[PDB]
RNA sequence: UUCUCCUAAGAAGCUA
RNA sequence: ACUAGCUUCUUAGGAGAA
């Protein structure tokens, strides 16, 4: 029977399944050792593997572990979709049943550490030695040294074990007095916010053998890698403290007489407690900058609003700024009957037709915004494998090495469309136009200098969009405050623009689909990849269930372009403002203020590029997990065996940025796993033989990585695999493709779903009911979007463009060439 | 057949919302539920069975 | 200059919705700790006199707001009013298991600190 | 507002369903 | 005066 | 009645050519 081993030799390295000296006398004192001449069937490495390589049809190990440790009975697995987290959230509890067990192992590990420290023994703590009860064995690779000076190696152990610490909530007992589940919850003093001593106590109690120094407050970190490490720890150490202790730290400030309440800090769940630097108690004759920061500060708002208890959502509410709850509903889209009769009169919407109207402007009742914001309950605190994360962040920054970024002045901003809202605490007096025409350049520069040394919490107003959809969800938008997005632009609009103006890259934000651009992108993805197959995925609820750690990783990768214009303190305070504004900030539904658990706001200035960083992170992570989860003695190519060995060595045996192997692995991926990433959509051309042997990512690897790291189960309905390259990507940005002849050369054209363009034709969201001229350009744009359907083999699909043409004819762009010159490269 | 009932239900909830039906959440919720249930309908039987209910909700008032 | 106008309006809002903030509760919960630093999530949890619970259904009304007085955040609240998501007053006797499907689902109960 | 009611009525009459017809005769 | 290109304003469509 | 990207239509400005 195959057993999960964390093997590392001079010939094979990796955490994968394998088909398989008088030192024991110096360790019998510690109770964390088995009696060597008793054991359990499954070791802890088996649990970590089955929970990090989770797939269907082969999850028998996880099932036999869950039904053997009193987690859920055998008739709990007959239920369909018992493993998903979005659907069936009760599995969380079924996982938490293992948590305490895991915690015991942790404590036993520390005991063993002290034993190896007292007995003076060196050696690696391999996961396949610790029993699921908590006992260690197999003392064959340990060297005896002077007693009192031998140290063990726990890098690989704790690193591989970190995900299941927050997946099963092994630290759920630290909320109970005397650390026992049979005791009441620790009545933490409401005024306690520091928790630094408690974090250090938990670290010394669970990770005493952790060699790298850990700072509970991340302001004391050394580099971005140190911030990632310490935040990955604080993620686990913040699941034990009262959830009402985090968030912005406020105090009474004295403003020209009457006192105010101003936030002079922020106790993040990942970045420890971060105090403001440019603070002053006696403030008189404040300027417009400080007044705007105080308005956007939730300190003033939540300090004078009625305490709120919203049982509708499990999210931690804060207050209600308005004396009555606002129930905003989504109206149904107006109907354009002219186009509908024009379509039915030309042989459309018939019985059994291949094209059928499926996209509608769905209406939603007064429980739309709240019940959709409640989808954040899928955002669970996730402790990522910190060595794996610290290497994947390097490979990901290598994926972003071609661009160039840095802090820009306020006069060189390229902000567009100043006719949109500016968050909650400012939309009562105007749009972003007023706040961009009022603050002069020195005011915006001073505000950016302020957010470069402080933390400015903001209130991202959650509004309901009015767009078409093929599903019944509400799909709310999160309008961030103007104070947050202004600084985010000044800090990021040099790297974002450079991503939006670079072709042939992995990130295809900014690259147009028109003028043969789709062919450019597809041929770039192909890029002479041997044995090519295409693969695509769409992250289930990426806006909600994205962990805080990977969002911090994304913001750090996006901030790695300031190696000259920003200090370490400046970069950390910018990351803190990011976390306090777009990661765990407090949102506003109607007039009621809640605390977003951990979701990544979809309204951030840098939402698309940060989501692209996160997608590349997940893809590189799937690649490294597939490369490590393969038997080294079975890989035929010796170069790939050496690559996997050096990968394990750079992960769980090294601590510096091995730029040599970082670049080597980046080249290996970009030559064997070529990605096209638009912010959640990813089309990868990968090698057939490599994925079949397991040397690159696949569908199963992405599913497993999303299971243990992203905390969602990627259903097979949102992923796809294209075998032949003649047919392009089955879907990218909901734009199917096909190889069509246009100018004596077979190119690729993006054709949307005919149902979508038909629904855009018939149903109107209060646009055409005002005038008849807007219909003209609206249908011109729809024909531009729907032209490629003509080259489709199905005639019912092709007639959509002809129908749109015949409708534009009666204007009272007509030619079928203004919609074909959109796809000739020029 | 299906497109006709879907489109008339769309315009029906449009005129309902214009009839200040959103001022009564108990009824607006049922209207919205019927709307979103028939917009995903795959059989004409259930589509009509819910369209008649939406129509009865419409004619309940003198509009 | 609309900048001065928006500054005046925003300062007016700042100074107007700051009245109902001080009831000698912040000065108790701020000066009793070191550094005078207090988390925001406990500022309205310990100083807001008025409270409102938004109950989705009676099954969660009986569990939390059972009777004319209920405990929350280590304090007692006497239910002062109830609204049925339409600005229509709902009397306390109207809430019942039998008369459950005759009102709006989210019931906004407004209570005062005892 | 009248245009929407008229187009709704015309679409309902174009539907010409038995149950819808009984409903529209009971309403009128 | 005509054509082409690049910017400023408004409106619209699609994508994430 | 959010962020970013692309693409249209209509008014103006600046350049190159005829
Ligand atoms: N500001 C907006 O108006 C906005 N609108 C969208 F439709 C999408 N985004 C961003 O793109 C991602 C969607 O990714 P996407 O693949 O479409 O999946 P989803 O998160 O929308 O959920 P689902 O797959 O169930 O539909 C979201 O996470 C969000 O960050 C937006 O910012
Ligand atoms: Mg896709
Ligand atoms: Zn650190
Ligand atoms: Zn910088």
């Amino acid at each position: 029977v195959y057993r999960a081993f964390d093997i590392y030799n001079d010939k094979v390295a990796g955490f994968a399944k394998f088909l398989k000296e008088t030192i024991y006398n110096l360790l019998k004192d510690c109770p964390a050792v088995a009696k060597h001449d008793r054991l359990t069937k499954y070791t802890m490495a088996d649990l970590v593997y089955a929970l990090r390589h989770f797939d269907e049809g082969n999850c028998d190990t996880l099932k036999e572990i869950l039904v053997t440790y009193n987690c859920c009975d055998d008739d709990y697995f007959n239920k369909k979709d018992w493993y998903d987290f979005v659907e069936n959230p009760d599995i969380l509890r079924v996982y938490a049943n293992l948590g305490e067990r895991v915690r015991q192992a942790l404590l036993k590990t520390v005991q063993f550490c002290d034993a190896m420290r007292n007995a003076g023994i060196v050696g690696v703590l391999t996961l396949d030695n610790q029993d699921l009860n908590g006992n260690w064995y197999d003392f064959g690779d340990f060297i005896q040294t002077t007693p009192g000076s031998g140290v063990p190696v726990v890098d690989s152990y704790y690193s591989l074990l970190m995900p299941i610490l927050t997946l099963t909530r092994a630290l759920t007992a630290e909320s109970h007095v005397d650390t026992d589940l049979t005791k009441p919850y620790i009545k933490w003093d409401l005024l306690k916010y520091d928790f630094t001593e408690e974090r250090l106590k938990l670290f010394d109690r669970y990770f005493k053998y952790w060699d790298q120094t850990y700072h509970p407050n991340c302001v004391n970190c050394l580099d971005d890698r140190c911030i990632l490490h310490c935040a990955n720890f604080n993620v686990l150490f913040s699941t034990v403290f009262p959830p009402t202790s985090f968030g912005p730290l406020v105090r009474k400030i004295f403003v020209d007489g009457v006192p105010f309440v101003v936030s002079t800090g922020y106790h993040f769940r990942e970045l420890g407690v971060v105090h403001n630097q440019d603070v002053n108690l006696h403030s008189s004759r404040l300027s417009f900058k400080e007044l705007l920061v105080y308005a956007a500060d939730p300190a003033m708002h939540a300090a004078s609003g009625n305490l709120l208890l919203d049982k509708r959502t499990t999210c931690f509410s804060v207050a209600a700024l308005t004396n009555n709850v606002a129930f905003q509903t989504v109206k149904p889209g107006n109907f354009n009957k002219d186009f509908y009769d024009f379509a039915v009169s030309k042989g459309f919407f018939k019985e059994g037709s291949s094209v059928e109207l499926k996209h509608f402007f769905f209406a939603q009742d007064g429980n739309a915004a709240i019940s959709d914001y409640d989808y954040y309950r899928y955002n669970l605190p996730t402790m990522c494998d910190i060595r794996q994360l610290l290497f994947v962040v390097e490979v990901v920054d290598k994926y972003f090495d071609c661009y160039d970024g840095g802090c820009i002045n306020a006069n060189q901003v390229i902000v567009n469309n100043l006719d949109k809202s500016a968050g909650f605490p400012f939309n009562k007096w105007g749009k972003a136009r007023l706040y961009y025409d009022s603050m002069s350049y020195e005011d915006q520069d001073a505000l950016f200098a302020y957010t470069k040394r402080n933390v400015i919490p903001t209130i991202t107003q959650m509004n309901l969009k009015y767009a078409i959809s093929a599903k019944n969800r509400a799909r709310t938008v999160a309008g961030v405050s103007i104070c947050s997005t202004m600084t985010n632009r000044q800090f990021h609009q040099k790297l974002l623009k450079s991503i939006a103006a670079t072709r042939g890259a992995t990130v295809v934000i900014g690259t147009s689909k028109f003028y043969g651009g789709w062919h450019n992108m597809l041929k770039t993805v192909y890029s002479d990849v041997e044995n090519p197959h295409l693969m695509g995925w769409d992250y289930p609820k990426c806006d909600r269930a994205m962990p805080n750690m990977l969002r911090i990783m994304a913001s750090l990768v996006l901030a790695r372009k300031h190696t000259t214009c920003c200090s370490l303190s400046h970069r950390f305070y910018r990351l803190a403002n990011e976390c306090a504004q777009v990661l765990s900030e407090m949102v506003m539904c109607g007039g009621s203020l809640y605390v977003k658990p951990g979701g990544t706001s979809s309204g951030d200035a840098t939402t698309a590029y940060a989501n692209s960083v996160f997608n590349i992170c997940q893809a590189v992570t799937a690649n490294v997990n597939a490369l490590l989860s393969t038997d080294g003695n079975k890989i035929a190519d010796k170069y790939v065996r050496n690559l996997q060995h050096r990968l394990y060595e750079c992960l769980y045996r090294n601590r510096d940025v091995d730029t040599d192997f970082v670049n080597e692995f980046y080249a290996y991926l970009r030559k064997h796993f070529s990605m096209m990433i638009l912010s959640d959509d990813a089309v990868v051309c990968f090698n057939s033989t490599y994925a079949s042997q397991g040397l690159v990512a696949s569908i199963k690897n992405f599913k497993s990585v999303l299971y243990y790291q992203n905390n969602v189960f990627m259903s097979e309905a949102k992923c796809w695999t294209e075998t032949d390259l003649t047919k392009g990507p089955h879907e990218f940005c909901s734009q199917h493709t096909m190889l069509v002849k246009q100018g004596d050369d077979y190119v690729y054209l993006p054709y949307p779903d005919p149902s979508r363009i038909l629904g855009a034709g018939c149903f109107v969201d209060d646009i055409v009911k005002t005038d008849g001229t807007l219909m003209i350009e609206r249908f011109v744009s729809l024909a531009i979007d729907a032209y490629p359907l003509t080259k489709h083999p199905n005639q019912e699909y092709a007639d959509v463009f002809h129908l749109y043409l015949q409708y534009i004819r009666k204007l009272h762009y007509w030619e079928p060439e203004f919609y074909e010159a959109m796809y000739t490269p020029h | 057949k299906m497109s006709d009932v879907k489109c008339t239900s769309v315009v029906l909830l449009s005129v309902l919302q214009q009839l200040r039906v959103e001022s009564s959440s108990k009824l607006w919720a049922q209207c919205v539920q019927l709307h979103n249930d028939i917009l995903l309908a795959k059989d004409t039987t259930e589509a009509f069975e819910k369209m008649v209910s939406l129509l009865s909700v419409l004619l309940s008032m003198q509009g | 200059d609309k900048r001065a106008k928006v500054t005046s309006a925003m300062q007016t809002m700042l100074f107007t919705m700051l009245r109902k903030l001080d009831n000698d509760a912040l000065n108790n919960i701020i000066n009793n700790a070191r550094d005078g630093c207090v988390p925001l999530n406990i500022i309205p949890l310990t100083t807001a006199a008025k409270l409102m619970v938004v109950i989705p259904d009676y099954n969660t009304y009986k569990n939390t707001c059972d009777g004319t007085t209920f405990t929350y955040a280590s304090a007692l609240w006497e239910i002062q009013q109830v609204v049925d998501a339409d600005s229509k007053i709902v009397q306390l006797s109207e809430i019942s298991m039998d008369n459950s499907p005759n009102l709006a689902w989210p019931l906004i109960v407004t209570a005062l600190r005892a | 507002t009248s245009a929407m009611q008229t187009m709704l009525f015309t679409m309902l009459r174009k539907l010409d369903n038995d149950a819808l017809n009984n409903i529209i005769n009971n309403a009128r």
